[PDB]
């Protein structure tokens, strides 16, 4: 369920940070931005469950 | 609770990534990576099972 889905997303997010190049692309950083925001929104929604 | 608070913290991190501009310093990328990893540790603990 939702816990495990958010734990996997969080792991994916942390690894994308860890795997960044020294000079990351604009697009990579947009993707990271979006993945942080998504996870924050999903946590808040589940909080209001 | 913790879900709400962790949610807000991911949104905060999203802003930090959003603010990055071309060639972010290594210190900044490492700072943001460590914040992700710290939030990751919290989520792992919260989602166990």
């Amino acid at each position: 369920g939702e816990l495990e889905a958010l734990a996997k997303k969080t792991k994916a997010l942390t690894w994308k940070f860890k795997a960044l190049s020294k000079e990351p692309s604009a697009q990579e950083l947009e993707a990271l931005t979006q993945e942080c925001e998504a996870l924050g929104k999903k946590l808040k929604a589940l909080a209001q469950g | 609770g913790e879900l709400e608070a962790l949610g807000k913290k991911f949104k905060a991190l999203a802003w930090k990534v959003k603010a990055l501009s071309k060639e972010p310093s290594a210190q900044e990328l490492e700072a943001l990576t460590q914040e992700a990893e710290a939030l990751g540790k919290k989520i792992k603990a919260l989602a166990q099972g």
